[PDB]
């Protein structure tokens, strides 16, 4: 089986797994939508109102499509949907491992020029290891992240759902640290009363933060901003090795003939859907299979790298 | 139509069902329809994201089942 779409089953899996890609119609949201053409890269699935189709739901103006992601592991309810993990792939190349060196599958591949891959059991270790030391990196416009393990530039992950391969608890103290990290960065402070741990956005005129809030909210101490103790009067005082990243790099480490005509057919992006531009045979196909273009082949890789 | 948590620093959650298209603010009226905190003291953020009032939950890829935290301004 060829997997070109990994999810994070938050269900019964509870880990990241290969997954399935469904359309809908955005209106009705029934899966009575026939696309004008098949997806080709990720912003295709992603960025809602990029692809169009016809709705056979009668009486539905719908003309978009709308992509969601189920697990492939497990039996899935209807209403149900996964996170697409897109920095996650097949190692078919079977590229090194930047941390263990060793062949692993699935893989992590960041986004920086090198394209650096990672097995998820040392992404999880990177996170969890900066998590830990507060090395996690706050941005304005992407939230509480990370970069690519080598720090490469322009490397930060976008899509924040990869964190949750840290698990239920640790996801939850990464999104913690990442809201209290956010109020720190807003110019606020966190209350310093063990077993409170509250977000207070007070002014830099009043320096006399009392910790406001009810029915669990706030605790209703009052501290100053210094010493992160009772009210004060006026002032008071009281490593990654180079030949593992060089491995560990994506791409640095055409046509195909029809299976019924053998007549070359050239793909259109990343659509794994061909279809034969001989009139005689016109066979619809996949491009990785070899088959006749098929439900499971839409699933499973409908479109590729 | 998808039930999220909304959590304070502090640990105090809050359950709430929204629709995915519903905008940040109407978040914000169910937190007061239920806690009173008028929504102009309710800053919400999403994995470290201070998320737009104008915004969807759709646009922060939000699923059933996951944490907005609250902050009082
Ligand atoms: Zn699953
Ligand atoms: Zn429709
Ligand atoms: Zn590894
Ligand atoms: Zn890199
Ligand atoms: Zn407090
Ligand atoms: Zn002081
Ligand atoms: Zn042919
Ligand atoms: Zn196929």
């Amino acid at each position: 089986i060829y997997n070109s779409f990994y999810v994070y089953c938050k269900g019964p899996c509870q880990r990241v797994q290969p997954g399935k890609l469904r359309v809908q119609c955005s209106t009705c949201r029934q899966a009575t939508l026939t696309l004008t053409q098949g997806p080709s890269c990720w912003d295709d699935v992603l960025i809602p109102n990029r692809m169009s189709g016809e709705c056979q739901s009668p009486h539905c103006p719908g003309t978009s499509a709308e992509f969601f992601f189920k697990c492939g592991a497990h039996p899935t309810s209807d209403k149900e949907t996964s996170v697409a993990l897109h920095l996650i792939a097949t190692n078919s190349r079977n590229i090194t491992c930047i941390t263990c060196t060793d062949v692993r599958s699935p893989v992590l591949v960041f986004q920086c020029n090198s394209r650096h891959v990672i097995c998820l059991d040392c992404f999880h270790l990177y996170c969890v290891t900066r998590l830990n030391d507060r090395q996690f990196v706050h941005d304005p416009q992407l939230g509480y992240s990370l970069p690519c393990v080598a720090g490469c530039p322009n490397s930060l992950i976008k899509e924040l759902h990869h964190f949750r391969i840290l698990g239920e608890e640790q996801y939850n103290r990464y999104q913690q640290y990442g809201a209290e990290e956010c109020v720190l960065q807003m110019g606020g402070v966190l209350c310093p009363r063990p077993g409170c741990g509250a977000g207070l956005l007070p002014e830099p005129d009043q320096r006399k933060v009392t910790c406001e809030g009810g029915n669990g909210l706030g605790c209703g101490f009052a501290f100053c901003r210094e010493c992160k103790e009772a009210y004060h009067e006026g002032e008071c005082s009281a490593r990654v090795d180079e030949r593992a990243a060089e491995q560990a790099r994506w791409e640095a480490a055409t046509t195909k003939p029809c299976p019924r005509c053998h007549v070359p057919v050239e793909k259109n992006g990343g659509c794994m859907h061909m279809k034969c531009p001989q009139p005689q045979c016109r066979l619809e196909w996949c491009w990785n299979c070899g088959c006749e273009w098929n439900r499971v082949c839409m699933g499973d890789h409908w479109f590729d790298v | 139509s998808m039930l999220i948590k909304v959590k304070t620093l502090t640990g105090k959650e809050i359950e709430i069902d929204i629709e995915p298209t519903d905008k940040v603010e109407r978040i914000k009226e169910r937190v007061e329809e239920k806690e009173g905190i008028p929504p102009q003291q309710q800053r919400l953020i999403y994995s470290g994201k201070q998320m737009n009032d104008e915004k969807t939950a759709a646009d922060y890829k939000i699923l059933g089942g996951s944490v907005l935290h609250l902050v009082l301004a």
